[PDB]
């Protein structure tokens, strides 16, 4: 045993099977943002006070945590797209959670 | 005092709990071994995400409290410091000989016999070692640049770099001939300073030959350049760490006015020493000023008019890396500065960058110099900094083949070298330390094994086919499908590694595995 | 309604003597595995989360600080034997540990523990005669000074990292042991300091102190480096301006002051910079920062400066140059200033380091240690140790017993002899102190892998013979006669070991209660 | 060559989750529109897609349905590289807690 | 059969978001009409609460869930756009989820009923708008009788004769027989106690609840007045960090009182500088808002002070008069200064309550306000409330000129059409429409169910004399029975109808499109 | 890194089939040789009995794993073909298994 004061350890079957599922809980967010028909997202922070919805993507990736750390990279990969490019936020999150999926 | 709430651990079962602790270590890191290593995520302390494959970084921000554990940590270190390559690989073959140990203890063989007998196989495999190797700084100084720029972009391959790495190959270079002068042949790393900021793409990262300001003028209408002027002697530069005006505090003035006469004074007083201190940079023969502090507006109005550019508010470091860069001094005060004190340079001017607003200030000499700082871009933080420490790596193995001309092929082969040999040698004993012979060349096999397993390929075909190539055909070097490439044979592939690295990987690694096979007993009291 | 203890601990009988014992024998088997030049390495994290590695006896023993309350005297008696001879610590434990664990059983048959004690008190005189009895008074005999002393150390060095490079550090033990004053040798005098870089046979032997060069800062380098006569100051104070670290607000009663105070800070560094050139120091030291103005300065008056100088070196500075150190610049008279034959800068470890050479004061030495990693110079300075005490105490007493448990074997030999005509319950205890000696030739062979079973029956035998010098040889597998092999050390380690492991015996075995106080 | 085989199908698969999700979120049978959607394309005819308001197959050309080829070129290259990013990833190592 | 196995499950959250907003419309629903049954709350105080007005209800309510909290604001949407039917608009969307829960069980997508559901409300509008008794604003008989109707529901009915006209001359004078948005806001219902239902007044500048001055000295009446609106305090200094005065006798005394005189003097004279006439003060605690000392010296100004003014009085005299804030007596200048003709203190059964006329200024705007009157704080607030509703009432003729009759009728009118037009639809056209169509009745039918008749009997009554018949057919609970409601003046605006069927198919479309809940933190 | 999951874990069976049969191997093994150790056994009838004949150890021991019991009809075979080494045979066995 190595390691210690509580740290988060995970080994190849582990962390192999978080990298995928955090990827697929991103792709969860937006998969129902994409086309003109797509489904709202009801977002609501603790305070109760700020409820809203929306099906924006990237409003939606921003603004929801996710606590799974290859989650994070995701996400922050979205950004970038949305930031920079200004379209394809949703299809590059989604193509990339189908991407990771199958692998 | 306060034996209890202690942790302890002793005897034949330390010896495998102590294995089993660097076996979990290697666990680890191994997966990394190799230019197609996967990536860990690095959670820092704050939460913060980061991914690389660099072992020296993984295990530095690995935090244990595992005694053998950090004897491992404590061998990446110098492994680190010294040669700057083999940060992984003596690890996981410390951990390959702890392995080979458990079961020569678990057969009857003492820990000790075995430490003798490791140790003598180290020597037997770095005396055949020597056999393999040649020179690259050897004959015509073209193939030493042709090879020592190919070593570069091969080192770089495992990263992120790799993508445009022709260019950061060329930097690693030229920073490592540029401070380094052909007779003498040594290298003194801390003449290289990296540097990069955030945007554009990492094509467009170069070498620079002077020093960089991430500072801009201490007023927008401020010129932003000075030229040599038309032959004179290039550009004095005014280093300081004090503006050059009547001091004012950020907190209190305490300053008491006894009369109305030294009132009026006093407010001309503080009129006429902005004027006498920019006038004492026109004394001193000064072009421009480069101080710690900004400036008031007042002094900014009369550099202005006398056409002395200013940079505001440039830190520490930066204030040296003029002076060391110009031969000149940083000089506390005033009073002191004239031809013997301010820098010299050929050109000072401001750089823009496409879309980047940053701006930098650029001093050049215009001529060889000694000191370089690579200027790394790329499209976000993360992208910067991988690309910024894979310099970092090329140019310690640019610095070791400067320093030392031998070189041995990599890609395992060396490995599988030495092994064939200490395997061969092993028969010859007729004694007990052939146990210890045997696991030696068996611990070596572990990382051509490892670069196939990480690369997708089958370990027991792949160490078959490496040794009977070197049995069968010629001893010559022959490595490991791990780049991809048409085939193997690395003679004509150009996956070098110094001789001194893989000389310092094999002897290092083997003294670890003695450092933990010699503990008989851990004591563990708590953390205050 | 009334109790007699309200969480008031004593514990009584037999049992606490024997409870006693076990507690005693644990801190034996954490320090057995240190006896011998193969002795095991021990890991111990203390408080204050730093990791220490050794298999020196009293370096770890008092980092355990065992806090059972019997167990403690072993400490105590350790510690007698590290202030009265230097040496020997393991042994005392050990051999203290097995003639408790052989009056367990004599209390389980209902000796008393008196019995024991009054037993192993007539042993240990009987055992101390015999061990003056083989002990040597030999200085040159048939050799010379250096000769003796380089085959110590050499000795002391075999099988060690640094065996096939002996040639080289036998050499600077040596040399360390014999710079230093001939009527008192103190190993305190003999520095080592660690540089990382180079080969182990590269070490370098200085007779002044050296120092870690410190300076990054630019306009650094640009002093004089050598001096052939300098005169030596060393300061309390900083020589510094501006440093890049701290800073200062600017407070005037007159606004034409602003700029003096700047220029005014400058004056009162340049005139500490002035009262030192009135000394006429050549190489100036400090243990906190000198900066560029008194670079500046000191270099275009033809001084040399090097400050955040470790505390320990600074008070061997003055050691070496045989000046005083002073904290203020006004009060300096040159009888503070130290003389050196030398001032130069090293290249060892492929780094500039500066260091004096030559000091004609010095009752020091400093030995640098080179290697390809910091755990080797370790054990470079670990088998520097025991070759300078070796070398120490080979030159500082004459009267030697064999080692390698080449005496215990004997004195082992001699109490059993004793034995045949010690007639009742003396006759038991009697031979328990003499197997209390064969642990020590016992441990050493397992310690070196030996097969101990075969090498102590030989070694029975070849005393049994008369041959009194042979012990354990650490070479070869086998016996031979150590005092030939000059596998010296001092009588007195062994009859100071010998009554102080007794005397720990006898004070843990004589207590039958333990009271303790809570609360 | 063999074992990258199953990995380039894999990556077609992946791409063509976008129409699914499209017929799926417009209440259309995705399954039925995505697999006839897919033989138009495959036989020749590489101008029809989805008509997420009829739920049918139509006439990209027709309808007007077009989007940036440089947009088209960064979804593709960003979500082959978001892949590789986590692809390389098999281990998660954390430090102590702040 | 074998079908999709449903692992992943998104309808668990769609039927937790229409079971949830579903139990707040059927809570309502029973409150629905004026024979309804009443609701009784316990409040977070303890009060005991008891009301059938469907937005008073549902704020206490105290709904909980994010999705079911929805409904709370379609009764806001409704009292803010029409200010009637905010009880009706949460009925139907509860009818029309429940429409879609039986959609979704019969294998719709909620995206098809989403969008059908919508295709539905445009067709139910027209249907609506085409049925309607138009009106005209040029015919101030019938505005007054469609105000009356809604007047003839309220605690004293007595008075109606004079609240109609009072509503309906409010809004003329601001809103000519061409203008399509009316907003009330610009209508100020002022209460003063004193007086009674009928002794009202329309006042074109300002009515304020205030009194001016009673000291001696003041003006109380100015002719031809510039107004200031005071948003700072007039008193002498008084910081709030550390100080002290010390006084140790009547000379020391005299020369504080100067300094703080002498303070309110200099404030006082740039008022007078400034040319302006009354001072218009805005309501706060934290210091005097004009001190006695300052009245003195404004007294002697002829100056006229109106303290302790309501934030709601300040906004409306900001756009009445023509006139602007001065946040301190340092920017207290003529530019932010309106005009009067008259600014004077009426004392009406003890009234003493301030107003002005005769502004005549380019930066005034066609506001009115409306002096209530009453003996008992209930007549007031009966009269402030009945003005209000009777407002509404005229502000959506406007917007949709014409009434329909009310018992339910053009609900099913729209519901019957509906249910035989969809016959002539295809796929999902037809099966949706028939449960739109279908989900409107909960109106005709709670109505007959809480007037005490058998539902199906009313309902079936309702659906055959409409077939027969016309949209004035339709439940009267004064009746008790189907009758004849045009002729009972049973009338709603159009604007009611309208936007219940707007506001029914928003929310159904909101609820319905949510799939999941996500916190953000 | 990451290689085939095999949801389905009949490694299981092959562990626990190799750890049983080597378990039998290692007991009978310290029987071997003319210096081997005898062993003690107490049967299902109460009977105990002490003896170092490698096959009466197997036929006593009371073998129940399915797999390890072919240790037993090893020491059958042995001593029906060549009547002796029916001790070595399963030694064998169990450090083949043990490979």
């Amino acid at each position: 045993q190595i390691f210690g004061d509580q740290v988060t350890e995970e080994r190849a079957e582990n962390a192999r099977l978080s990298a995928f599922v955090g990827a697929i809980a991103v792709g969860d967010l937006v998969k129902s943002t994409l086309g003109p028909k797509g489904m709202d997202k009801l977002l609501q922070s603790a305070s109760s006070n700020t409820c809203m919805v929306t099906n924006d993507g990237a409003t939606i990736l921003k603004s929801i945590p996710l606590d799974n750390p290859a989650a994070k990279v995701l996400v922050n990969i979205s950004k970038v797209q949305d930031d920079e490019v200004g379209d394809g936020t949703t299809s590059v999150t989604v193509l990339s959670a189908e991407l990771l999926r199958e692998a | 005092k306060d034996q209890g709430n202690k942790k302890r651990q002793h005897g034949l079962e330390a010896k495998k709990s102590h294995i089993l602790a660097a076996r979990s270590v290697a666990s680890i890191i191994k997966t990394s071994l190799g230019p197609r290593g996967l990536d860990k995520i690095l959670i820092s302390p704050d939460g913060e995400i980061t991914i690389t494959n660099d072992g020296a970084t993984i295990l530095s921000q690995m935090e244990l409290d595992n005694e053998i554990a950090k004897l491992l940590v404590q061998l990446s270190k110098s492994q680190d410091d010294e040669i700057g390559d083999g940060t992984t690989g003596v690890v996981v073959l410390a951990s390959a000989l702890l392995d080979q140990a458990l079961e020569l203890i678990q057969k009857g063989i003492h820990p000790i016999k075995i430490a003798n007998g490791f140790d003598e196989a180290a020597k037997l495999a770095i005396s055949k070692l020597e056999e393999t190797c040649d020179d690259i700084s050897a004959s015509n100084d073209e193939l030493f640049r042709d090879f020592l720029l190919r070593a570069a972009k091969t080192s770089l391959g495992s990263k992120i770099v790799s993508k445009d790495h022709d260019r950061f190959a060329e930097m690693a270079v030229e920073a490592v001939i540029n401070v380094m002068d052909k007779d003498r042949k040594d290298v003194d790393f801390d003449l290289i300073k990296m540097q990069g900021r955030v945007g554009g793409s990492i094509s467009d990262s170069k070498l620079i030959n002077g020093v960089i300001l991430d500072k801009d003028f201490s007023h927008p209408q401020m010129p932003k350049c000075v030229l040599p002027k038309e032959g004179s002697d290039g550009v004095k530069l005014a280093i300081l760490t004090c503006p050059f005006e009547p001091p004012k505090p950020k907190t209190k003035h305490k300053l008491d006015i006894s009369s109305v006469e030294e009132y009026q004074k006093l407010q001309t007083y503080e009129q006429d020493k902005f004027k006498e201190m920019i006038d004492d940079v026109k004394k001193a023969g000064a072009d421009v000023v480069i101080c710690q502090w900004g400036f008031d507006d007042e002094a900014n109005h009369l550099l202005l008019q006398n056409d002395l550019p200013a940079v505001r508010w440039v830190g520490g470091q930066e204030l040296e890396h003029i002076a060391i860069s110009t031969n000149g001094r940083i000089v506390p005060r005033f009073q002191d500065l004239s031809k013997d004190k301010l820098g010299t340079c050929s050109r000072i001017y401001e750089q823009e960058f496409g879309t980047t607003k940053d701006r930098m200030l650029i001093i050049e000499q215009s001529k060889e110099t000694k000191t370089v700082t690579c200027f790394v871009r790329g499209s976000n933080k993360m992208i910067v900094d991988e690309a910024e420490r894979a310099l970092h790596d090329s140019l310690c193995v640019v610095r070791n083949l400067v320093k030392d001309s031998r070189v041995v092929y990599g890609g395992g082969a060396a490995e599988v070298t030495m092994s064939l040999a200490v395997s061969e040698e092993a028969d010859k004993q007729r004694g007990i330390d052939q146990y210890a012979f045997r696991g030696f060349a068996q611990a070596l096999d572990t990382i051509p094994m490892t670069l196939a397993e990480n690369s997708g390929l089958d370990p027991i075909g792949t160490l078959s086919t490496l040794k009977s190539k070197q049995l069968k055909e010629k001893i010559s070097n022959i490595g490991v499908d791990c780049l991809g490439y048409g085939s193997n044979d690395m003679k004509e592939l150009f996956v070098v590694d110094p001789f001194i690295g893989k000389k310092q990987q094999i002897l290092l690694a083997t003294q670890l595995c003695r450092m933990i096979l010699k503990i008989d007993n851990v004591i563990i009291s708590g953390k205050d | 309604i009334v109790v007699l203890k309200e969480g008031t601990d004593a514990s009584q009988g037999k049992g606490q003597i024997i409870s006693n014992i076990n507690a005693c024998v644990a801190v034996q088997e954490a320090l057995k595995p240190t006896l011998g030049p193969l002795g095991s390495d021990i890991l111990i994290v203390t408080s204050n989360q730093k990791t220490t590695i050794s298999n020196d006896g009293a370096t770890i023993l008092k980092l355990l600080d065992v806090v059972h309350p019997a167990a403690k005297t072993l400490v105590d008696i350790s510690r007698a034997q590290d202030a009265e001879v230097g040496d020997g610590t393991t042994s005392v434990t050990i051999l203290a540990g097995e003639l408790m664990k052989e009056a367990k059983p004599f209390l389980e048959e209902g000796i008393s523990s008196h019995l024991i004690m009054k037993g192993y008190r007539k042993a240990v005189s009987l055992a101390v005669e015999k061990i003056n009895e083989l002990a040597v008074d030999i200085t040159s005999e048939k050799s010379s000074g250096r000769e003796l002393l380089e085959r110590c150390a050499r000795t002391a060095m075999s099988s060690k990292l640094i065996h096939n490079n002996a040639d080289f550090f036998v050499k600077m033990c040596v040399d360390a042991v014999l710079s230093l004053d001939r009527n008192d040798l103190d190993d305190k005098l003999i520095g080592i300091k660690k540089i990382p870089g180079g080969a182990m046979e590269e070490s370098l032997f200085i007779n002044g102190v050296a120092f870690k060069k410190t300076f990054s800062y630019a306009g650094f380098e640009q002093q004089p480096k050598k001096f052939n006569n300098p005169k030596i100051l060393s300061l309390n104070v900083e020589l510094e301006l501006k440093a890049e670290k701290d800073n200062a607000e600017v407070r005037v009663e007159h606004v034409e002051d602003y700029q003096a105070i700047v220029d005014a800070e400058w004056q009162l560094i340049f005139e500490k910079l002035r009262q030192v050139e009135e000394t006429g120091a050549n190489i100036v030291l400090s243990k906190l920062p000198i900066g560029d103005l008194a670079t500046q300065f000191f270099a275009d008056r033809n001084i040399f400066c090097a400050g955040r100088v470790s505390a320990d070196d600074m008070n061997r500075v003055i050691q070496a140059v045989g000046g005083s150190i002073q904290s203020t610049t006004s009060d300096i008279k040159p009888e503070h200033l130290g003389t050196c034959a030398l001032f130069e800068e090293m290249q060892i470890g492929s780094e500039r380091y500066n260091l004096f050479q030559g000091c004609p004061q010095a009752k020091t030495c400093t030995l640098l240690l080179r290697g390809g990693a910091e755990q080797v110079i370790a054990e470079v300075e670990r088998s520097l140790h025991d070759a300078i005490m070796i070398v120490k105490r080979a030159l500082q007493n004459k009267l030697i017993v064999a080692g390698g448990g080449a005496t215990e074997m004997e004195v082992s030999k001699c109490l059993r002899d004793y034995s045949k005509t010690i007639a009742g319950k003396q006759q038991m205890i009697i031979n328990a102190f003499a197997k209390a000696l064969e642990v020590i030739p016992r441990q050493l062979c397992e310690n070196a892998g030996f097969d101990a079973i075969e090498i102590l029956n030989k070694l029975r035998l070849a005393h049994s013979k008369g041959e009194k010098w042979y012990g354990v040889v650490f070479e070869t597998e086998n016996i031979g006669d150590n005092f030939a092999k000059f596998v010296w050390e001092p009588a007195l380690v062994k009859i100071n070991a010998l009554n102080s492991a007794t005397e720990a015996t006898n004070l843990i075995l004589s207590v039958d209660e333990t009271i303790t106080n809570k609360g | 060559d063999g074992k990258k085989s199953l990995a380039v199908e894999a990556f077609a698969r992946a791409l063509r989750q976008l129409p699914t999700i499209l017929a799926d979120n417009a209440g259309f049978d995705s399954s039925e529109l995505v697999s006839k959607l897919r033989s138009s394309i495959y036989n020749g005819i590489s101008t029809s897609g989805l008509d997420l308001n009829n739920g049918t197959i139509a006439d990209m050309r027709q309808l007007g349905i077009v989007e940036s080829y440089k947009l088209k070129r960064a979804v593709v290259s960003s979500a082959s590289e978001a892949a590789e990013v986590l692809l390389r990833v098999d281990n998660i190592i954390r430090a102590r807690p702040r | 059969n074998a079908t999709f196995k449903n692992k992943e499950k998104p309808q668990e959250v769609r039927k937790a978001n229409i079971i949830a907003a579903r139990s707040v419309a059927d809570a309502i629903r029973t409150s629905l009409g004026p024979k309804g049954m009443d609701k009784m709350i316990k409040t977070s105080r303890g009060e005991i609460i008891i009301s059938n007005d469907g937005h008073t209800i549902l704020k206490q309510m105290a709904i909980l869930h994010p999705v079911a909290r929805m409904l709370v604001e379609v009764s806001a949407a409704q009292d803010s756009e029409a200010g009637d039917g905010t009880t009706s608009v949460v009925i139907l969307t509860g009818a029309l989820l429940g429409a879609a829960e039986r959609l979704l069980n019969k294998g719709i997508h909620p995206t098809i009923i989403a969008d059908s559901f919508q295709s539905a409300a445009k067709r139910s509008v027209d249907i609506l708008l085409e049925m309607c008794h138009k009106v005209s604003l040029s015919d101030r008989e019938q505005l007054v009788r469609a105000a009356s109707t809604s007047l003839s529901s309220k605690i004293v009915s007595q008075y109606s004769s004079f609240l109609a006209p009072l509503a309906v001359d409010s809004v003329l004078k601001i809103s000519d027989e061409n203008s399509k948005n009316v907003d009330l806001n610009d209508i100020r219902l002022v209460k003063k106690v004193g007086g009674t239902i009928d002794d009202t007044e329309m006042i074109d500048g300002v009515v304020l609840t205030q009194t001016a001055i009673k000291s001696a000295g003041g003006p109380t009446r100015k002719e031809k007045a510039k107004i200031g609106l005071i948003q700072f305090q007039i008193s002498p200094p008084k910081p709030d960090t550390e100080n002290n005065i010390i006084v140790n006798d009547y000379r020391q005394m005299d020369k504080i009182l100067k300094e703080e005189r002498a303070y309110l003097l200099n404030i006082c004279k740039k008022i007078k500088k400034a040319k302006c006439n009354v001072l218009l003060i805005q309501k706060s605690i934290l210091r005097d808002a004009v001190n006695d000392l300052a009245l003195h010296f404004l007294s002697k100004l002829n100056i006229m002070v109106v303290k302790d003014i309501e934030r709601e009085e300040i906004e409306f005299l900001s756009k009445g008069l023509g006139c602007k804030p001065i946040a301190d007596i340092e920017l207290f200048t003529e530019d932010r200064l309106g005009s009067a003709d008259l600014v004077e203190e009426i004392d009406s059964d003890g009234s003493k309550i301030v107003r002005v006329t005769g502004i005549r200024n380019n930066n005034a705007r066609p506001t009115v306000s409306v002096v209530i009157r009453g003996a008992n704080n209930m007549i007031i607030d009966e009269t402030e409330r009945s003005l209000h509703d009777a407002l509404c009432v005229i502000r959506c003729l406007v917007k949709e000129r014409g009434l329909i009759a009310g018992g339910g009728a053009p609900e099913i009118e729209i519901s019957r059409r509906l249910s035989k037009e969809a016959r002539s639809m295809e796929g999902v056209q037809a099966f949706i429409w028939q449960e739109f169509a279908s989900a409107l009745e909960v109106i005709p039918t709670t109505l007959a169910e809480n007037a005490g008749l058998n539902s199906i009997k009313v309902v079936t009554e309702l659906r055959s004399k409409h077939e027969n018949g016309e949209l004035n057919d339709g439940i009267s609970v004064r009746r008790s029975g189907t009758t004849n409601t045009y002729e009972e003046h049973i009338l709603q605006p159009v604007l009611v109808s309208t936007s219940a069927i707007t506001l029914a198919s928003e929310c159904v479309k909101s609820i319905l499109r949510i799939d999941d809940i996500a916190f953000s933190r």
